[PDB]
């Protein structure tokens, strides 16, 4: 069965929503906020309200902005690999990761794209100076990875190709 | 997870996933091919979904630690009978009957199965038995809130000292009754969770129609005309004494006023008076088969309708005339209704069931349980204002029916809860003595935003103190984007994140610099001018906010109309606890919609509706 991270984990959702086992967005962030951020081997103030909002979002097909604990689960074993990637990048524990180290990241992430990407994906998620924080490199791993996962849900046969409608897109595009 | 998995779940839908003929996979598991593997391994299948243990039987009044459930060795009928049968062919009676655990209304539901051949099948496959490819696995087909679900369990049954716990034949040699409840109570969690069932229920669960039930003290007119019409529709009619024998209506004739009734436990029958059956029995249960569910030449059946829908606290969720403010933005349906019933001796009109079921929730934990009070109002006649035949009748069962005879014409159906506020999901069907005619009344997809011509004009001010302010490439970024606009706004809510700031700049590029100039800086200014003048006229009390369900009203000041699915994704993304909209998200959520179409049309040319997208394409789309 599951594990005691997990068990930990399910104990604050029993607490807040019984036999709903549902979390809300500012809810999901207090509890992940008590956990990654306060190790000093990790410089970050934690996730904010739309870095969490936009977790539930990608993780729940219902449409009800609550995010479930089987989801949950998922989510946060990809935030602990993550987690590990972040600390082998923030060298001088600086509390971001260098413009050119990035790329690599990404790909230590399992995501192979092209320089474009990234001269996309960067220049869209960093802060001024051009680097990003453990805030915002999570943020963007949830979105690659949800998108990369609605891609083969769609896509049931394997051609490398998907077609959708105006609605399919937005509802792709907007809840994320 | 994700709005993704619901989109693949629909298509597969629309091409017959959920039908009788391509029943939904439970948990995946496909009975032949895990059949097939016990067989090559040479082994006695053995449920991994739902084990042979205590969590299959309960929790609370049947769960481990409780002294119910110490006993209780899980055993195949191999072990129980020398040579078990599946189904006993030739029959003219049953000898269903309980254990010690185990409810009654299941004798009554699943009694009724065995008065017609065409509708035991529907529920339990035929091509099973002990002998031929036998390993320990049987499948069974259940109607689940509008879709077919196959369902697979082995044969390990619950017993305590030799002798069933539950349903089983009374001779203890059949057994196919023992495992259609065994899956049934599969695809509901445990045995422990059927407790708290009711015959109405498993009726539809196990054939897929709609259940009328009246109780006799109280019948509605006509009721020998209704009799007499379902059993020619095949409609399987069961009565009863209720404060425990269940009976069935098999026949109905005027010769005086007659019907007959059966007991599934004898092999015999009998007639009596309309006028003893109305005082004798206390209740008639109707099930209504679906057109598809019987194929013997001409029984005469129902012209059926269904859709789907929901309620989302913020944005669909307020129902209920009582709440004329969020009323009108439940979903809504029309019913078209055009030949009447033939003539007989009453007035005119055209007959029709109606049903709303509300689908299952996490927190349901036994049948009958934490069910929402629903119903839904009818009137005579995009997506209709607060200007908005029956209506009434509101309960907390999983269904409401309301039985109708109306003139011919449209009506508009408005499913919905008691009261606002409240998620929960539905399907609603029609049955019908003539064609009827469904659709949703709702906005189709609309964009219409203005395009401002930015062009000469723009002032001296204007014009200078940007160049003081962009720099050396007379273009800003997103973060100085964010700061100016800060101290601008600072002078409701206070200050656009980092995050909006960023979108804009996506949106009024163009000039692929990551940076806006001033013309482009203008269009914004402009854009947001507009924002602040719509919030503002919204916000009718100056609270400094807005809330959830104003934003339909919003969306269409700014050029967008949308279908209700996309306004609960709105509201789900956007909205906070407390339903509440602040500013910010306000125009992030606009701006994001603006781009999204302007994105959508650039990638069809042809403006056909639907793109297509290669994985490296999709990810740069989905996310820039």
């Amino acid at each position: 069965n599951e594990s005691e991270e997990e068990r930990q984990f399910r104990k604050l959702f029993v607490q807040l929503a019984g036999d709903d086992m549902e979390v809300s967005a500012t809810e999901l962030m207090n509890i992940l906020n008590k956990v990654v951020t306060r190790h000093p081997d990790l410089k970050t103030d934690g996730f904010g309200i739309d870095t969490c909002r936009s977790m539930v979002a990608v993780m729940d097909s219902d449409t009800t902005g609550k995010l479930g604990f089987e989801e949950f689960k998922y989510l946060w074993n990809n935030i602990k690999k993550w987690q590990g990637i972040y600390k082998r990048f923030d060298t001088d524990r600086s509390g971001t990761i260098g413009s050119n180290e990035l790329p690599g990241a990404f790909e230590a992430a399992g995501f192979h794209l092209n320089q474009h990407i990234y001269s996309m994906i960067i220049r869209r998620y960093s802060d001024e100076t051009g680097n990003m924080d453990f805030d915002n490199f999570i943020s963007c791993l949830v979105r690659l990875d949800a998108m990369f996962r609605a891609f083969r849900s769609l896509d049931k046969n394997g051609t490398g190709q998907i077609q959708v409608n105006i609605q399919e897109w937005l509802q792709l595009t907007m809840y994320s | 997870a994700g709005i993704a998995m619901k989109l693949a779940k629909d298509r597969e839908a629309a091409e017959g996933l959920g039908s009788h003929e391509r029943a939904i996979k439970y948990l995946n598991q496909d009975y032949e091919t895990l059949r097939n593997e016990c067989l090559e391994a040479g082994a006695l299948f053995q449920d991994p979904s739902f084990p042979a243990l205590p969590s299959s039987l309960g929790f609370k009044e049947l769960g481990p630690y409780s002294s119910k459930t110490r006993g209780i060795e899980w055993k195949r009928p191999t072990e129980i009978c020398a040579d078990p049968q599946f189904i006993i062919g030739g029959a003219t009676r049953t000898d269903i009957c309980q254990g010690a655990l185990g409810d009654s209304w299941l004798l009554a539901a699943i009694a009724s199965l065995t008065l017609n051949e065409e509708i035991l099948a529907r529920v339990v496959p035929l091509d099973q038995s002990f002998q031929e490819n036998y390993a320990g696995i049987f499948h069974f087909q259940f109607w689940q809130y509008g879709e077919w679900v196959e369902v697979v369990v082995d044969d390990r049954l619950p017993t305590k000292d030799g002798e069933l716990l539950f349903v089983h034949s009374a001779e203890g040699s059949e057994f196919w009754s023992a495992l259609l409840e065994k899956a049934y109570a599969k695809i509901n969690g445990c045995y422990e969770a059927l407790s708290g069932g009711a015959t109405t229920e498993g009726f539809e669960d196990f054939t897929g129609g709609i259940a009328e039930w009246y109780e006799l003290r109280k019948p509605p007119p006509n009721l020998f005309k209704i009799i007499q019409k379902a059993l020619e529709k095949g409609s399987l009619l069961g009565c009863s004494i209720d404060i425990g024998h269940a009976y069935s209506v098999t026949g109905a004739e005027e010769v005086q006023k007659l019907i007959r009734i059966r007991n599934p436990w004898g092999q015999g029958e009998f007639w009596m008076s309309f006028s003893d059956f109305l005082r004798h029995y206390s209740r008639l249960e109707i099930c209504n088969l679906t057109p598809d569910t019987l194929t013997c030449d001409s029984y005469k059946k129902w012209k059926l309708t269904k859709m789907d829908g929901n309620w989302r606290r913020g944005s669909t969720a307020g129902g209920c005339r009582n709440y004329p403010n969020t009323f009108w933005m439940n979903p809504q349906y029309l019913i078209k209704l055009e030949e009447e019933d033939e003539d007989d001796e009453d007035g005119r009109g055209c007959t029709f069931l109606v049903g709303l079921i509300q689908k299952h929730r996490r927190r349901q934990r036994k049948m009958g349980e934490d069910m929402h009070t629903i119903g839904f109002g009818i009137y005579e006649v995009s997506k209709n204002f607060f200007l908005t035949e029956r209506s009434d009748t509101f309960i907390n069962l999983r269904e409401v029916l309301n039985r109708f005879k109306l003139p011919p014409g449209e009506y508009v159906l408005v499913p919905s809860t008691f009261e606002p506020h409240k998620n929960g999901d539905f399907c609603i069907r029609v049955f019908s003595e003539k064609k009827a005619d469904y659709q949703t009344v709702d906005d189709e997809i609309e964009a219409n935003i203005e395009e401002i011509a930015n062009e000469e004009d723009i002032g001296d001010g204007f014009r200078r103190l940007f160049a003081q302010l962009a720099g050396e490439d007379a273009e800003i970024s997103a973060f100085e984007l964010q700061t100016i606009l800060r101290r601008v706004l600072a002078k409701k809510s206070d200050g656009f994140s980092i995050e909006t700031c960023k979108i804009m700049v996506d949106m009024l590029d163009e000039d692929g610099s990551g940076k806006l100039g001033l013309k482009e800086f203008y269009i914004l200014w402009t854009k947001i001018q507009k924002y602040q003048k719509i919030y503002r006229e919204i916000d009718v009390d100056r609270s400094g906010t807005m809330n959830s369900y104003e934003m339909r009203k919003a969306l269409e000041e700014a050029g967008f109309k949308l279908p209700c699915q996309l306004h609960q994704v709105i509201v789900a993304r956007f909205a906070d606890d407390e339903l509440i909209i602040d500013f910010d998200n306000f125009v992030r959520c606009l701006v994001r919609l603006e781009i999204l179409f302007k994105i959508f049309k650039q990638l069809d040319p042809e403006n056909t509706g639907t793109i297509q997208l290669d994985l490296i394409s999709w990810l740069s789309f989905s996310v820039l």
